């Protein structure tokens, strides 16, 4: 049972900074997983970050462009969004995996979703 | 009762008959019932982190192959029938080492029913991981969970279901752990994903409430022991310097004991537990007895009125706010 | 054969043994021969034989040198004798309550794993005499007091099976217990009562006597709760702990009350010291009794 | 050695509690059970209770009606009827299963049987 | 769809199959790929100064003689075809003990392609040599 | 290396006890057996004592009639004939048994044999 709140999104032309605040049983979800979705296309991996540890994946489109990382403190994520282009337009969601639940990659081994900030450049 | 008839009932069966090839190969996925009989959960390790069960796993499912006419009885073979058969590839995710029982032969089932449903039974002893959360050990409860998979056929091939929904789990009530006891079971049925396919999954899970039994008669009430046998320090004479410097010592040298053996049967995590939170509660009351005997020692020359107030105003104060200590601690964790 | 071992700390025990199985099959009678038929073990394997298994068993095996540990018998009218050499690791849920004046019931479970009732039926051949070498059994911590053989049917979802049941009462025996357990305990408490006899302005020796009866207690306990389960309840050998415990623990109280009181009123002091010489060994001697009463 | 007596039945209309108390070898029967057999009818599961632990399960029919505790220090089984109807009209039984006695549901598996209350309504 | 058939496809495919012979034997290498998904890292020791890893290994290699046509799937084949075909004969160097999870079938997967690419699978644990600088330990 | 010494037998019509008193290497022999001998019929088992827990077997014609038990202080035996039968008359051997020698009823598997008291009644 987590709960998933996501924020700092909105419009702008530039460095940005996405957040996504959890609570709960976080212990048997220890990865965080942010997806973005363009209109018409499937739901698509942007990168991933371990609570415990800080291991971090990204998908190539952003790789060596948007960085995530944590603060267990306040039990927050943050994918921070540097280098924008007008591909990186979609509805981006934050969303917890569980421990066997499977890849990375693949938005169906996820279970709580956040409510999914719009963002266009 | 023919056992010719039967013979040659079987072998019809097995003539021709390709385990290579899953019952319905290349057509609709073959749907596999499992029901789970629980023997017992032997151990719960906090140092290895797992935790050993062993069960009777039973599998159903239907292969037409299999289906027999001109017998109204239900087949039982012997076990080594098995091996001429195809059976569903499944495994336990989280295990770490599992084996089938052997004696008096592999403890292992077959039985037909006349439209081809195959039942296949196993026992099965299982030492399966438990990534636990020691952050309010030993006050805590824990998750501890069995994972079923296919291993190599996707969902386009095979699906999992629990026979019997939420009564497919049996036994629970017979796991005897003196340590903990089971608040909850529950069945879990999902679709997983890798970059080879999707794979269907069952999760049995349990979760564990420790019973704080154990620590309170070998853990907290010799840490409050010690913490109070400090205090005989200040009904001591100022002038027993020796007697009020041994009693010092050797109350803060005790906790240090308890925590060694306390640390000794628990894995090396980074974080504190609840139990060292009450330990180095405890500690701080017995170095500051001590403290308190340096203070009185260093001024009962000069101030030798003043001296005497502090021990007497020790002999108050020192036990009301490890009440007090107890009393947020319980508190807080209870 | 033989119980090696038997473990509190893992709830089982170890057993060894002949496990002799007969049953006949018309398939395998034979005539014109006046003999059995001894057949090397490895017919087995193209014979059935009943699918039999220890329910409570952890782990066993069929010893394998210099062979597979197994005897083939037939009979004329299709007897078999079938035996194999097994030794098994069998879970013995203690109650431990009592301990060590306990009595434990260590039981082997058989039943028939995949044929019911309908297939197989189960008995002791020879009944109550079915069970031999029971003699055999030398632990040193343990007497034999009892066996008992049981048959009943037990139900399931996928059907009845008979079951087969040999049960023992093993006896704790309590003489390592005084040695290494009891009669520490009572000389660390009767050395706590030198203090008594010692004067008091000898603070640091009559303290010193009274932190190191306190804290051998716990190095007792410590060493006692090393090769014991951690169970949540309080056994015997644990009340006799803290009974003594508490009489070291107000040995030392004394001492404290006697410090505070001897410069204002040194008569009441020595008064103290005085009775306690009496009290403290009387009292225990009080709280012996009661216990070993109550446990013996 | 198990000896088992139960009270609390009687006639009435509403909730009820029904007591099982034993006394005896209670280490080798973990288990307690409650059976209800009406005329004719065989006997029937109603539900069980571990001594230690409190694990306890139901029959369907009485599945969030019936509630089944214990307490150990009076060596006390309870039954407590709630929402009671005419379908539940039987001579109800207490029992003790042995630690490797099969399955919770099958009354051949229990060893002690109390004396047997009849109850209607 | 006709289960006779792809037994047919089968058979012949293990038809005169010498298990002996490496894929295109005495010809260029066969090319091997490798994947590899950690399940877990169980422990560290420094005392026995190993490390234990539990894995799914994939290999990945094509041999012509398991090329088959007229189906168009990928076949997946109950494990116990893996002791009927070539594998490659891959170790781990540094492995100290070593084994493929057994419970309830042996946890390996063979998966063919209609082009003769085999796919094979196993579940391993290795205890694995992880000599260690403790000097800043 | 054990040596055996029987006594308490004589003639009587009433309760007896025969005794059996051991010395030396009887560590290494756990079990002491009682048998007799009739004229004619062959040596025929009676029962038999381990030194060490006092388990103890009897023979079927025995059993309810016949009690044995030891004292390892003064390192005796002693079988208490009670309930006696003119069936009950036959030359009465004692023995010892080595550790892995065999089945308890067979007189061939004991190896230190006492000198045999005659009882007739
Ligand atoms: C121990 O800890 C584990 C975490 O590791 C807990 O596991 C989770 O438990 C919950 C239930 O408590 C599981 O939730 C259920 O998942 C089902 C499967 O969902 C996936 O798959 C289907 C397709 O098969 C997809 O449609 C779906 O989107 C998912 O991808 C759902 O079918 C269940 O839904 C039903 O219940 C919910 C309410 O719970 C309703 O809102 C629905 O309408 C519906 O009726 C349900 O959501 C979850 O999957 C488990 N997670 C993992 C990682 O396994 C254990 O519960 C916990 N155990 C104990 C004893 O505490
Ligand atoms: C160690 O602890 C275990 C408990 O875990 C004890 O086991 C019980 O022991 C008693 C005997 O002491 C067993 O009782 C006997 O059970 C037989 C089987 O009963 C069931 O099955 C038959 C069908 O096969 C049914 O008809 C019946 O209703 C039962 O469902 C009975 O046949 C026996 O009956 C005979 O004896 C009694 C007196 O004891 C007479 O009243 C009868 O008329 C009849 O002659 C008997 O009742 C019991 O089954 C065991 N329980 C378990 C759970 O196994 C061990 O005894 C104990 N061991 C030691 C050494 O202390
Ligand atoms: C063979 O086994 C089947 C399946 O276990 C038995 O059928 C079940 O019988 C019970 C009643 O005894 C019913 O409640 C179930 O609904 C039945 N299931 C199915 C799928 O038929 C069947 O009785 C057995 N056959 C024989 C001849 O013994
Ligand atoms: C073969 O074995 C059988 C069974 O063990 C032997 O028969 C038993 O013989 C003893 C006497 O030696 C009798 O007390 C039993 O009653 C017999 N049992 C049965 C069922 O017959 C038999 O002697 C052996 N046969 C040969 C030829 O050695
Ligand atoms: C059989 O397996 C192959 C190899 O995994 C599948 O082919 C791949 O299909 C994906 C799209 O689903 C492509 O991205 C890859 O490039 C393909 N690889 C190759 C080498 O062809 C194929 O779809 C499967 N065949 C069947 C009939 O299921
Ligand atoms: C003031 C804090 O110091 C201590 O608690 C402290 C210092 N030496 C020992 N201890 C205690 C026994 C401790 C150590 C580690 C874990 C839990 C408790
Ligand atoms: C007054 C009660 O205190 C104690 O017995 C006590 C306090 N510290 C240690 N002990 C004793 C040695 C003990 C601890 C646990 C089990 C058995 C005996
Ligand atoms: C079931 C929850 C367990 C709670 C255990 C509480 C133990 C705390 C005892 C407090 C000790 C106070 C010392 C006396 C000072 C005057
Ligand atoms: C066979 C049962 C074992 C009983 C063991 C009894 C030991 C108790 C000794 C009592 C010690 C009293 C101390 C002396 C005080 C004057
Ligand atoms: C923290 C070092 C020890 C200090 C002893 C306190 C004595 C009293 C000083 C006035
Ligand atoms: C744990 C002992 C507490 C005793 C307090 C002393 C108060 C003395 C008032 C004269
Ligand atoms: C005076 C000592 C009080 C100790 C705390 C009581 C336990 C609280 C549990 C909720
Ligand atoms: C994680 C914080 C735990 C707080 C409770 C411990 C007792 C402190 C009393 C001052
Ligand atoms: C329980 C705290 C220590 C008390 C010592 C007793 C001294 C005598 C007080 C009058
Ligand atoms: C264990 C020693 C008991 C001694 C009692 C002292 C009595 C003295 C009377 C003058
Ligand atoms: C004076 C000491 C007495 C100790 C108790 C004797 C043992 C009683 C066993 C029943
Ligand atoms: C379970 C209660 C045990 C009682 C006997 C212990 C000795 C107490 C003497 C005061
Ligand atoms: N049953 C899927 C096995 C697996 C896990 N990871 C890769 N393959
Ligand atoms: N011999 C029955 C095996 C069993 C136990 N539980 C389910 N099946
Ligand atoms: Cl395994
Ligand atoms: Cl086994
Ligand atoms: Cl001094
Ligand atoms: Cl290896």
């Amino acid at each position: 049972q987590v709960q998933l709140v996501e924020s700092g999104g909105g419009l702008v032309q530039g460095s940005l900074r996405l957040s996504c605040a959890a609570s709960g049983h976080t212990f048997n979800y220890p990865i965080m997983g942010w997806f973005r979705q363009a209109p018409g296309k499937e739901r698509e991996f942007v990168g991933a970050i371990s609570w415990s540890g800080g291991s971090t994946s990204y998908a190539d489109s952003v790789k060596d462009r948007f960085t995530i990382s944590r603060d267990n403190a306040k039990n927050t994520v943050y994918l921070e969004m540097n280098n924008l282009k007008p591909e990186d337009t979609a509805v981006y969601y934050c969303a917890a995996k569980g421990r066997y639940s499977g890849g990375l990659y693949y938005p169906t081994n996820y279970d709580y979703w956040g409510q999914g900030t719009q963002v266009t450049v | 009762g023919n056992m010719s008839f039967v013979k040659e009932t079987v072998d019809k069966l097995l003539k021709g008959y390709d385990i290579r090839l899953r019952p319905d190969f290349g057509g609709p996925p073959v749907c596999v019932g499992m029901n789970i009989d629980i023997a017992s959960i032997d151990m719960v390790s906090e140092v290895n982190m797992d935790y050993t069960l062993t069960m009777y796993f039973q599998q159903y499912w239907r292969d037409k192959r299999l289906a027999y006419s001109g017998i109204p009885l239900n087949l039982t073979l012997d076990n080594r029938v098995a091996d001429q058969l195809w059976v569903p590839d499944t495994y336990f995710l989280n295990d770490k080492k599992s084996f089938v029982h052997g004696v008096t032969v592999k403890n292992r089932m077959i039985r037909l029913h006349p439209d081809g449903t195959v039942l296949y039974g196993l026992r099965i002893t299982t030492t399966a991981a438990c990534m636990m959360d020691l952050r309010r050990y030993p006050l805590d409860e824990q998750n501890c969970t069995l994972e079923i998979e296919s291993y190599g056929y996707t969902t386009d091939d095979i699906e999992f279901y629990w026979r019997g929904g939420d009564k497919a789990v049996t036994g629970v009530e017979r796991i005897e752990l003196p340590q903990f006891s089971i608040v909850e079971h529950r069945l879990v049925s999902r679709n997983v994903v890798f970059a080879t396919g999707a794979y269907p999954r069952l999760s049995l899970s349990f979760r564990l409430k420790r019973n704080i039994g154990y620590f309170i008669l070998q853990t907290y009430m010799p840490s409050i022991l010690i913490t109070i046998l400090s205090w005989v320090s200040f009904w001591i004479n100022y002038d027993a310097s020796a007697a009020r410097v041994a009693l010092g010592i050797t109350t803060v040298l005790t906790m240090t004991t308890i925590n060694t053996h306390l640390r000794e049967t628990l894995p090396k995590i980074p974080y504190v537990t609840a139990i060292d939170m009450y330990l180095m509660g405890c500690f701080v009351f017995v170095f500051l007895a001590l403290l308190e005997y340096a203070f009185v020692n260093y001024i009962f020359f000069s101030q030798p009125a003043r001296a005497a107030a502090i021990d007497r105003w020790s002999r108050i104060v020192f036990p009301f706010t490890f009440s007090l200590f107890n009393l947020v601690y319980w508190l807080y964790y209870v």
